[PDB]
C-alpha cells in the first residue's frame, strides 16, 4: 500500500553473509546462557 | 474493618426514618415474588399492605448492616431494633 | 467463579457408587416408576461401572489396599487399578512400567490372587 | 473548608470539587471536558449529580446502608463427607 | 472421581425461602452444574459438600438473596496413563471414533503407536490382519495419553472443548475378549 | 453445549477520561467514506454508495436494515465510520492547550526549556500521595511560569523567544528578544538570508517588522514527534498508555459517528428528505481533502492550496464548536451539549418520563387529607404492574375477565415464556383467565389504594411535591382536601396540577413512608 | 501493521531490543524507565504490575551485568541512602552493533594471516561482552590448562593497548550529568566566605576549575599508564591481571566514522586515491577528536560567549595535538615514492570537499570540525534523490546557496516545466525538508492576500529522518521474532537434536528470507549512523 | 415527545430532581430516570473499557469480555458524541459483592 | 409483518389509549411498541 522503498533491497553477497552468520549465534550465545 | 461484637457496638439503637422505608420497601417485593409470609393474614390484598402488617409483630428475617465511614461492618438484627 | 486448587485428594471408586447410591435413594423410587436432565446423567455414571464390578462392605475392601502399596513411594498407582480387568497378569505388565525387572520375587504372584480374591 | 473563603461561581466551584461530570452538568460544559481528558483526569463517581446520569443506587439517604439476609445456620452441619482418602 | 477446592456465587429465588438452605443451594448448583464441562479442568457431574458459607447479600434493585459459598465437587480426571475398557459407535477411514458409551461422546483418538499395516478397508472391517475382529457395542480397552482444551469462540461440528488422546500400542487393545 | 456460563452483576466504580489515538480510530471503525455525494441517482428507496448514510454503518429509517448488526431500530445500536485527512489541522478544543503544550519546549531541538538540577525538583512534587485536581494543575502554572523567563535553550544553544496566537486561528513563534546586544549567532543568520530576496522584487521591506515565523500544523506535528517520552510528565501528559504520547492531540484521523446522532428526518412536506445540518459539514470536508490529496499529485499551486488548507482548518473547527466563525448558524457538538437545555439540563438531569396526567383542580372538603381524587377517564389509562401470587390469584382472575371497558379491569398480562405483552381488548379473554401462571404479572388499572405523586409544577421548596392515595370519583377534574393547599399555594384560578404513579414495589412502600 | 506505525516513537526499538536476546521480564522494566525518566527500585513495583519486589531485583541484577543502565545515588539527610536508576544509551548499543563488532577486529588486525585464533579472536570479542563484565583470570580457568595460555594471555596486550578495552569503572558507569554535578559544590566550596569582590565572576572559580578536572576525570580510564604490569620473570609486557574490562565503542565509533569517510572518497575521487586516503586514516584512528563530545553534551550551553567557547578550544585542540601531524614522509613505507605521495595528497588540498584542506606547509592533517557537516550534508541529499526523483535533488540544491526564495526566481535560477515542479516540492513539504514563510499583505494573516517563501532549516531537516529511520531500524525486526512466533515447533525440535524430509524444506525458507533481514539491516545502520556526529 | 397532539409525555425538570434529593429517597429516583423512561440494555467491554455492539467488543475483536448491564439511552448517546470527538469515556468496572 | 406464534399478516393500529400499538387480531400478541416518530 505505500510505495517509493529504499534503494537498499538487494541480493545479500558473499562479504556479509558471513556476516549475518555471527548474528544469530550471538543470540544463541546469551539467551542459552543465564538470564 | 471486619465484623464488630455486640460488646464493642457504639452506635444508636434506633430503627431510624430512614429504614422502615427500605426494610418494608424489599419486603413487599420478596411478598410479591411468592415468598411465604409468616403472620395469621385475613384475605388482604396489596402485597405492600400485606408487609407493613406484618412489621408490627417484629416477624421480618432480616438485618441491616450499617456501614461506618472508614469501611467497617456493624450489623444489628431487626428485632433488636425499636421504633 | 474462582479455582482455588484442582488436585487436593483422590477419592475411591467405591464411594463413586457409595454416594451416588445415596444420591440413588432420594431421587423419588428411581429405575422402577415406569409401571430433569440431571437424573439422566446420574444414572449414565451409576450403571457403567457396576457392570464392571459384577462382569459388599469397605471393610474387607480396604485391608487389601494396605498389602498391595508395598511400593517405597512411587505407590500411587494402587488406586487406579481396583476394577480394571481382574486376575491378569500380562494385563498388570502393561500398566506400571520397570516393573518387569523390579518384580522378579513372589510378591506378583502374592498380587495376583488378591485381585482375584476381589473378584 | 479548603483554606481560603470562596465564590458559588465558576472560579468558585472549579475549587471546592474537581468532579468533571458534577462540572460539566453547570453552566460552561465543553470547556471542563477537553482540559480533562487532555491531562488525562480519573474521578470515581460518587456524588449525587453524576450517579443520576450512569444512573446507579444513590451514595446517600436512604441508599447508606445495605439490605442482608440471615442464613439461619452454623457449623454444625459444616463438615466434609471425609472418608477413605488413600489407606 | 477427585475433587476439586472451587468457589462461586449463586442466586436464590425468593420461593425457594420456604425449603431449608443446604438443599436449596445444592439445587440451584445442581442445573447451573450438571452435564458441564469447566474450562481448564474437566467435566463436573455433582456437588460433593459445602465447605463453609458466607452471610446473604441482596441486591437493591432485584430483591432476591445472593450467597456465595465455598465447596469441592467430583470431576473425572484418571491420569495421563488410564486403562479404561470404553465402547465405539462410529468407524472413519482414518482413525476411529473411540468413545465411552453412556456419559459422553466428543472423542477421537488415532492410531499412532501401532504397527506398520494399518489402514482402512471399506468392508466393516479397520483394517487386515497379519486374530478376532472387534465392532459395536462391546467392551474395547483403550488408554490416555494427553488432552485439549480450548474455549475460544470466533463468531462470524467437532466440538474440540473435551477430547482425549488414545492409543494401542501393546497386545490385546481392540477387544478385551482377546485376553481374560 | 455442555459448557458451564456464569457471570456476576457488576457495577461501574468510576470514568477516566482520555484522548484515543489516531491509530484507535479505525480500530474500532469497519467502514470507510472516502466518497462524496449523499445520495445516488440510481432511482432507488436507499441509494448510498460508500461514504454517505451507509447501511452498514446504521441505519436512519423504519424499514431499511442495518447490514453490519442486524435490525432495523429495535436493535442497532450505530456503528463508526472513519476518515483520512490530507494533511493534519488543529482541534479547536485543544486550541487553548495545544500553545501551552509549545511554550515549554524547545522550537529547534524540542527539549523542554529547563536545567537538570531544577526539573527533579518539580516532579517529585507529583508523586507525594496527597494531591488533588486543585493544586495538581496549581503548579502546573509555575512549570510554565519558569521555562519562558529563560531565553535560551540546553542542547543546542538556540534561541526562543514567545509563541501566542495571532488575532485566524494560527499561532506565530516571535523568536526576536534582543535587549541592547543584536550580536546573536540568530540575527545575523535572519538578515543575511533576507536581503538575499531584496535583490529582487524590492517592495517588500515595510513589512519585515511584522513578518515572523509560523508553526503550521504539519511542522508542529513533526515538532511534536520528535520528543523523548521522559520529559513528559513535567507538562501534564503521561506515558504507559499508549495513546499518552502527545502527537494525539491535533487531528489526522477524525471518526464518523454513527447515524442515530443524525437522524434523517422527513419533514413530509415533499418526497425529498431535509437533512439535518452535521451531515452537510461532514460532506463538506471530505470533498476539500479529496480535491487537496488529488492536488498535490497531479501539481496545484502552493498560494492557492495554503488558503484550500486553511478552509479545512477553518471548516473542521466548526464541526466541534460553531463559535468560531468569525462572523442561519449551524448547529455543532458544542452547541448542543451546553446552553438552554441542550443537554445535561432537558436530557441527562431533569428527564422526559412516561404514565402522567395533567388536569385542573378543584376543592373537595369532604374528603381526608393524604387522599387526593382522581377523575375515572384518567383512571383507566394510567396502569400498573403487577405480580401474580396465591396470596390474590383469586383477585386477579375476577379482574382479568372484566376487560378494559368496565372501570376495575387490567390492559395487558406476560406470561411468563412470552416476551413482549399481551392485548386485552382483542382476543379471547376468558381462555386467557382460566390458564394463569402463577409467575406473570397483570397490568391492572389505578384503583382506590395505590399511591399517586402529585406537585406544583413551579416548585419552591423540598415540600412542594409529595404523594397521596387515590379514590376514583365519575368527574373529571382533580380534587384535593383543602389544608395541602398552602404548601402547594393553589389558587383555584385555572392553574392545573400533574399527578405521578411509581412501577415498581419498592417504590410504591418509599413513596409512602417519606412523601405521604 | 498501522497499530505500531502512528504512536511509536525510539521507546519502540529499545523495548524490543532488549526483548529480542533477553529474558521478557527485564523488557518491560527499561520500557518503564525511559517513558518516566528516572525512579528507584521502591516506587518501580506500583508502576508496572506483576512483578514483586524481590523479583525485580533479579531481574534488575540481571539487567546490571550487561551494563545497560546506570545508578545513581542520593541521600536525604534526615533520611536514609537512595539509588536512583537511569538508562544507559550507549550499553544497549553494544548488543545492537553486536555483529558489526566481529568484523572490524579482522579488518583493522591485519598483521597475522591464517593464524589459529581466527575462530578463538572472534570468540573472545564474543567472550569478553556477551557475559558482561569480564577479568583476566575468568578465561584461563577453562577447559585449557595451558594450550599455549602464554601467547594467548600476551594476544591480548597487542589487542587492548591500541585501545577500545578500557579497564570498566564507576566514570563511564554513572552518568555525566549528575558526574558534573557533585564536582561542582566541591570546587564551590573550596572557595569560602571573605572573598567578597564579584560575586557574579566568583562562580566561574569552580566552573574554570571543572572543566580542568572534569577533562581529567574522563581521562583516568583514558590513562593508560595503570593497565600495564612489566613482568621481570618469564615475560616482557602483560596487563594486570587482576582487571576486569570490557569493550569500549568510543574507538569502535570513531573507527566506524573513518569507514563512512573512504565512501565519500571513493566517490570524489578514483580507485588510486581512495587506497592511498585510507591507509594514513588507519595510523591515526586510536586517538583522533571524540565523536560524541561529552563536554558539549551537558553544562552552561546557554550563552554564546561559552557556547563558541565548546569549539574555539576544541579545534586548537585538532590541529594542535602532536599525535595526528604527519609529515607525509612517513607513509611511503607503509603502503604495501616521495613524489607519488605528494602528487595523490596535492588534490585533497584541491577539492572544495575540506578534507585535508588547511596545514602548515611540509606537514598534513584532516580536520573534522569542519568536515563532517559537509558529510552530513552528503549523505541527507542523495537519499532523497534515490527515494523520489532526481528532479527533487535539483530543488533541494537550489534553496541550499540561494535563501529564502520565492515561486518567480525558482524559474529564474533553475529551469524545468512549470506544472511539474508542484507535483514535486509538495512531496518535499510533506517530508519537512523545505519549509514556509509567510509575508502579509494585509491585516490579520489574510490567506490570499500573500506570497509564501521557503528556507532550508539546517536542523529540523535532518532530525525528521533520524526518527524516519530509528523507527524503520525498529520496524523490520520486529518481523524478525515474529517470524519466530510461527514455525515454532521446529525450531523446538532443532534445538533439541544436539528428520523428516518434507518439514525440511520449511526450515530453509525461514533461513534464508531471516538471512536478508541482517543485511537489510545492516545497510541502513550505515545510513543513520552518521546523524549521531552532533 | 412533548406536546398533546404529539400525545405528550411530562418533563421531570431540574429542580423537581432537586425537590426529591432532600427527602432522602435513593429508589425511586432512580426509576423514574432509569426504569419508567429511558430504559436501554447495553453490553459493555472490561478491558479497554468503550461500548459494543450485540456480540463484540469491535476494538479489541474477542467478544470475550462482555458484561451486561443497564443505562439511561440518554447516557449511551452521550458516550457516543463525546466520542466523536477525540475524548473517550474508557469504563472500568468493578463488582458489586465482596466489598 | 408476520405474528410469532399464529403467524397472521394483518397488523391493526390502535390508537384510543394513546399507545399508539401494533397487534394482530388472530391472537393478540404486540409487534413493536413505543412508535418511533421522526419529528
Ligand atoms: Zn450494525
Ligand atoms: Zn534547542
Ligand atoms: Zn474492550
Ligand atoms: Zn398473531
Amino acid at each position: 500500500f505505500p510505495s517509493i522503498p529504499l534503494p537498499i533491497n538487494g541480493p545479500i553477497t558473499n562479504k556479509e553473509r558471513s556476516l549475518a552468520v555471527k548474528y544469530i549465534n550471538f543470540g544463541k550465545t546469551v539467551k542459552d546462557g543465564p538470564f | 474493618e471486619k465484623a464488630i461484637p455486640k460488646d464493642q457496638r457504639a452506635t444508636t439503637p434506633y430503627m431510624t426514618k430512614y429504614e422502615r422505608a427500605r426494610i418494608l420497601g424489599t419486603r413487599a417485593l420478596q411478598i410479591s415474588m411468592n415468598a411465604p409470609v409468616f403472620v395469621d393474614l385475613e384475605g388482604e390484598t396489596d402485597p405492600l399492605r400485606i408487609a407493613m402488617k406484618e412489621l408490627a409483630e417484629k416477624k421480618i428475617p432480616l438485618v441491616i448492616r450499617r456501614y461506618l465511614p472508614d469501611g467497617s461492618f456493624e450489623d444489628w438484627s431487626v428485632e433488636e431494633l425499636i421504633v | 467463579m474462582k479455582v482455588l486448587e484442582e488436585r487436593n485428594a483422590f477419592l475411591s471408586d467405591y464411594e463413586v457408587l457409595k454416594f451416588l447410591t445415596d444420591l440413588e435413594k432420594k431421587h423419588l423410587w428411581d429405575q422402577k416408576s415406569l409401571a430433569p436432565e440431571l437424573q439422566g446423567i446420574t444414572r449414565n455414571v451409576v450403571n457403567y461401572l457396576s457392570i464392571n464390578k459384577n462382569f459388599m462392605s469397605d471393610e474387607s475392601f480396604a485391608e487389601l489396599m494396605t498389602k498391595l502399596n508395598s511400593f517405597k513411594l512411587f505407590k500411587a498407582e494402587k488406586l487406579q487399578i481396583v476394577n480394571q480387568l481382574p486376575a491378569n497378569m500380562v494385563h498388570l505388565y502393561s500398566i506400571v512400567e520397570e516393573c518387569d525387572a523390579r518384580f522378579d520375587e513372589k510378591t506378583i504372584e502374592e498380587m495376583l490372587e488378591i485381585i482375584s480374591g476381589y473378584a | 473548608y479548603k483554606g481560603e473563603v470562596l465564590g458559588i461561581t465558576r472560579f468558585g466551584l472549579s475549587k471546592m470539587r474537581d468532579s468533571v461530570l458534577q462540572l460539566a452538568s453547570f453552566e460552561k460544559t465543553t470547556d471542563h471536558l477537553f482540559d480533562a481528558a487532555f491531562y488525562m483526569k480519573k474521578d470515581a463517581v460518587e456524588g449525587v449529580s453524576e450517579c443520576i446520569i450512569l444512573g446507579q443506587t444513590m451514595s446517600i439517604g436512604t441508599g447508606s446502608f445495605k439490605v442482608v439476609k440471615g442464613t439461619n445456620i452454623s457449623e454444625k452441619d459444616l463438615v466434609p463427607k471425609r472418608c477413605l482418602f488413600e489407606s | 472421581f477427585i475433587l476439586s477446592k472451587i468457589a462461586d456465587l449463586v442466586r436464590i429465588p425468593p420461593d425457594q425461602f420456604h425449603r431449608d438452605t443446604i438443599s436449596a443451594i445444592t439445587h440451584q448448583l445442581n442445573n447451573k452444574f450438571a452435564n458441564k464441562i469447566i474450562p481448564n479442568v474437566g467435566l463436573c457431574i455433582t456437588i460433593y459438600d459445602l465447605l463453609t458459607v458466607e452471610e446473604g447479600q441482596l441486591k437493591p434493585g432485584d430483591g432476591s438473596s445472593y450467597i456465595n459459598v465455598t465447596f469441592r465437587a467430583v470431576v473425572f480426571k484418571p491420569f495421563l496413563g488410564e486403562i479404561v475398557t470404553g465402547w465405539i459407535s462410529k468407524c472413519t477411514a482414518e482413525g476411529i471414533k473411540v468413545s465411552l458409551l453412556g456419559i459422553f461422546d466428543d472423542i477421537f483418538i488415532p492410531q499412532n503407536m501401532l504397527f506398520e499395516g494399518c489402514y482402512y478397508t471399506p468392508e466393516e472391517s479397520a483394517w487386515i490382519w497379519p486374530k478376532l475382529y472387534f465392532d459395536v457395542n462391546e467392551k474395547i480397552r483403550f488408554r490416555i495419553e494427553r488432552e485439549v482444551f480450548v474455549d475460544v469462540k470466533p463468531k462470524s461440528e467437532k466440538p474440540p472443548a473435551y477430547a482425549l488422546l488414545g492409543s494401542c500400542q501393546t497386545d490385546g487393545m481392540g477387544l478385551v475378549s482377546w485376553w481374560e | 453445549k455442555e459448557v458451564v456460563v456464569s457471570e456476576t452483576p457488576k457495577r461501574i466504580k468510576g470514568l477516566e477520561f482520555s484522548a484515543l489515538s489516531a491509530a484507535d480510530i479505525v480500530a474500532q471503525s469497519e467502514v470507510e467514506v472516502s466518497t462524496r455525494d449523499l445520495f445516488d441517482l440510481e432511482k432507488d428507496r436507499a441509494p448510498k454508495a460508500n461514504g454517505a448514510l451507509d447501511p452498514k454503518m446504521g441505519v436512519s429509517s423504519s424499514s431499511l436494515e442495518c447490514a453490519t448488526c442486524h435490525g432495523n431500530l429495535a436493535s442497532c445500536h450505530g456503528h463508526f465510520g472513519h476518515l483520512k485527512l490530507a494533511l493534519p489541522v488543529f482541534h479547536i478544543g485543544y486550541f487553548k492547550a495545544t500553545i501551552q503544550i509549545l511554550q515549554g519546549i524547545c522550537k529547534n531541538c524540542s527539549a523542554i526549556l529547563l536545567s537538570e538540577t531544577d526539573k527533579r525538583q518539580f516532579l517529585h512534587e507529583l508523586r507525594r500521595p496527597g494531591v488533588d485536581n486543585l493544586r495538581r494543575m496549581g503548579i502546573l502554572k509555575k512549570i510554565l511560569d519558569q521555562c519562558k523567563k529563560q531565553r535560551r535553550c540546553l542542547h543546542c544553544g538556540a534561541l526562543n523567544g514567545v509563541v501566542k496566537k495571532a488575532a485566524a486561528l494560527k499561532i506565530i513563534h516571535d523568536t526576536f528578544r534582543w535587549v541592547g546586544k543584536k550580536s546573536a549567532p540568530e540575527k545575523d543568520i535572519w538578515v543575511g538570508e533576507w536581503k538575499e530576496v531584496l535583490a529582487h522584487n524590492p517592495e517588500l521591506e515595510r513589512y519585515v517588522k511584522r513578518c515572523m515565523d509560523d508553526l503550521n500544523p504539519l511542522k508542529t506535528l513533526n515538532l511534536f514527534k520528535q520528543i523523548k517520552s521522559a520529559d513528559c510528565e513535567l507538562l501534564g501528559i503521561d506515558a504507559t498508555v499508549p495513546s499518552g504520547r502527545p502527537e494525539t492531540y491535533i487531528w489526522r484521523y477524525l471518526p464518523a459517528p454513527p447515524v442515530c446522532i443524525r437522524p434523517s428526518v422527513m419533514m413530509q412536506d415533499s418526497p425529498a428528505s431535509n437533512e439535518d445540518d452535521l451531515t452537510v459539514k461532514l460532506t463538506e470536508i471530505v470533498w476539500t481533502s479529496s480535491l487537496i490529496k488529488a492536488g498535490l499529485d497531479k501539481g496545484i499551486s502552493i498560494n492557492n492550496m495554503m488558503e484550500h488548507w486553511d478552509y479545512l482548518q477553518l471548516t473542521v473547527a466548526m464541526y466541534i464548536n460553531s463559535d468560531s466563525v468569525n462572523p442561519k448558524p449551524i448547529r455543532g457538538f458544542c452547541q448542543r451539549l451546553k446552553g438552554k437545555q441542550g443537554r445535561f439540563r432537558g436530557n441527562l438531569s431533569g428527564k422526559r418520563v412516561d404514565f402522567s396526567g395533567r388536569t385542573v383542580i378543584s376543592p373537595d372538603p369532604n374528603l381526608s387529607i393524604d387522599e387526593v381524587a382522581v377523575p375515572d377517564r384518567v383512571a383507566k389509562v394510567l396502569t400498573y404492574p403487577e405480580k401474580v401470587t396465591r396470596y390474590n390469584r383469586h383477585k386477579l382472575q375476577e379482574l382479568i375477565v372484566n376487560g378494559p371497558n368496565v372501570h376495575p379491569g387490567a390492559n395487558y398480562l406476560l406470561k411468563r415464556n412470552e416476551d413482549a405483552r399481551r392485548n386485552l381488548r382483542y382476543g379471547d379473554r376468558m381462555k386467557l383467565a382460566k390458564n394463569l401462571q402463577i409467575g406473570d404479572v397483570v397490568e391492572r388499572h389505578l384503583e382506590d389504594g395505590d399511591v399517586v405523586l402529585f406537585n406544583r409544577q413551579p416548585s419552591l421548596h423540598r415540600l412542594s411535591i409529595l404523594s397521596h392515595y387515590a379514590k376514583i370519583r365519575p368527574w373529571r377534574t382533580f380534587r384535593l382536601n383543602e389544608c395541602v393547599c398552602t404548601p402547594y399555594n393553589a389558587d383555584f384560578d385555572g392553574d392545573e396540577m400533574n399527578l405521578h404513579v411509581p412501577q415498581t414495589e419498592e417504590a410504591r412502600a418509599e413513596a409512602i413512608n417519606l412523601m405521604g | 501493521s498501522l497499530e505500531q506505525r502512528t504512536l511509536n516513537p525510539d521507546l519502540f526499538l529499545y523495548k524490543e531490543l532488549v526483548k529480542a536476546h533477553l529474558g521478557e521480564r527485564a523488557a518491560s522494566v527499561i520500557g518503564m524507565l525511559v517513558a518516566l525518566g528516572r525512579l528507584s527500585v521502591r516506587e518501580l513495583v506500583e508502576k508496572i504490575d506483576g512483578m514483586d519486589v524481590d523479583s525485580v531485583k533479579t531481574t534488575l541484577v540481571s539487567l546490571t551485568q550487561l551494563r545497560c543502565v546506570k545508578y545513581l545515588q542520593e541521600t536525604a539527610i534526615s533520611g536514609k541512602k537512595t539509588t536512583y536508576y537511569y538508562y544507559n544509551e550507549e550499553g544497549i548499543h553494544i548488543l545492537l552493533y553486536s555483529g558489526l563488532i566481529i568484523d572490524e577486529i579482522i579488518t583493522q588486525m591485519r598483521v597475522n594471516d591464517e593464524e589459529e585464533h581466527k575462530q578463538l579472536v572472534a570468540e573472545i570479542v564474543q567472550n569478553v561482552i556477551s557475559l558482561g563484565s569480564l577479568t583476566v583470570e575468568d578465561y584461563l580457568s577453562s577447559v585449557t590448562s595451558d594450550s599455549m595460555k602464554y601467547t594467548i594471555s600476551s594476544l591480548f596486550v597487542q589487542l587492548c593497548e591500541m585501545g577500545y578495552l578500557i579497564q570498566i569503572s564507576k566514570l563511564h558507569y554513572t552518568p555525566i550529568e549528575d558526574l558534573w554535578q557533585f564536582l561542582y559544590e566541591k570546587h564551590y566550596k573550596n572557595i569560602p566566605r571573605n572573598s567578597p569582590l564579584s560575586d557574579l565572576k566568583k562562580r566561574s572559580q569552580a566552573k574554570m576549575n571543572a572543566k580542568t578536572d572534569f577533562a581529567k576525570i574522563i581521562n583516568k580510564p583514558n590513562e593508560l599508564s595503570q593497565i600495564l604490569t612489566v613482568d621481570p620473570k618469564t615475560s616482557l609486557r602483560i596487563v594486570k591481571p587482576t582487571v576486569s574490562l570490557t569493550i569500549n565503542l568510543d574507538r569502535f565509533m570513531k573507527g566506524r566514522r573513518s569507514k563512512q569517510l573512504i565512501n565519500l572518497a571513493k566517490t570524489r575521487v578514483g580507485s588510486v586515491t581512495a587506497q592511498v586516503y585510507k591507509i594514513a586514516l588507519r595510523l591515526t584512528e586510536q586517538k583522533s577528536p571524540k565523536i560524541r563530545d561529552p563536554l558539549t553534551q551537558t553544562g552552561l550551553l546557554q550563552d554564546l560567549e561559552e557556547a563558541k567557547s565548546f569549539q574555539d578550544e576544541a579545534e586548537l585542540v585538532e590541529e594542535k595535538t602532536p599525535g595526528l601531524t604527519f609529515n607525509a614522509i612517513d607513509l611511503a613505507r607503509h603502503l604495501p615514492s616521495a613524489s607519488l605521495i605528494n602528487s595523490h595528497l596535492k588534490i585533497l588540498a584541491s577539492s572544495n570537499f575540506p578534507f585535508l584542506n588547511e596545514t602548515k606547509p611540509g606537514v598534513y592533517y584532516v580536520p573534522y570540525s569542519k568536515l563532517m557537516p559537509v558529510l552530513k550534508s552528503s549523505v541527507y541529499e542523495y537519499v532523497i534523490a534515490s527515494t523520489l526523483g532526481p528532479s527533487a535533488m535539483r530543488l533541494s540544491r537550489c534553496i541550499r546557496d540561494n535563501k529564502l526564495v520565492s515561486e518567480k526566481i525558482i524559474n529564474s535560477t533553475a529551469l524545468m516545466k512549470e506544472k511539474d515542479i508542484r507535483s514535486t516540492l509538495a512531496s518535499l513539504i510533506r517530508y519537512n525538508s523545505v519549509e514556509i514563510q509567510e509575508v502579509p499583505r494585509t491585516a490579520d494573516r489574510s490567506a490570499s492576500r500573500a506570497v509564501f517563501l521557503f528556507r532550508c532549516k539546517e536542523t529540523h531537516s535532518y532530525n525528521f529522518m533520524r526518527q524516519n529511520l530509528e523507527w524503520n531500524m525498529a520496524n523490520l525486526l520486529f518481523k524478525k521474532e515474529k517470524l519466530k512466533q510461527e514455525n515454532s515447533t521446529l525450531l523446538k525440535k532443532a534445538n533439541r537434536d544436539d528428520l523428516l524430509p518434507s518439514e525440511l524444506n520449511q526450515l530453509k525458507m525461514v533461513n534464508e528470507r531471516e538471512l536478508n533481514v541482517f543485511a537489510r539491516l545492516s545497510r541502513l545502520l550505515s545510513l543513520w549512523e552518521v546523524f549521531q556526529m552532533a | 415527545t412533548e406536546g398533546r397532539s404529539r400525545d405528550g409525555g411530562l418533563r421531570l425538570g431540574e429542580m423537581e430532581r432537586d425537590c426529591v434529593i432532600a427527602y432522602g429517597a435513593s429508589q425511586l429516583l432512580l426509576e423514574r430516570l432509569m426504569i419508567s423512561s429511558d430504559a436501554f440494555e447495553v453490553d459493555v467491554c472490561d478491558k479497554c473499557g468503550l461500548m459494543g455492539y450485540s456480540g463484540w467488543c469491535t476494538t479489541c475483536k474477542s467478544a470475550e469480555n462482555i458484561i451486561k448491564m443497564t443505562i439511561p439511552y440518554a447516557a449511551k448517546l452521550l458516550f457516543q458524541e463525546l466520542l466523536s470527538m477525540n475524548i473517550a469515556p474508557r469504563l472500568r468496572l468493578e463488582d458489586i459483592f465482596q466489598q | 409483518p408476520v405474528c410469532k406464534n399464529c403467524h397472521g399478516t394483518e397488523f391493526e393500529r390502535d390508537l384510543s389509549n394513546a399507545n399508539n400499538d401494533l397487534v394482530c387480531k388472530a391472537c393478540g400478541v404486540v409487534s413493536e411498541d413505543n412508535p418511533i416518530v421522526s419529528e
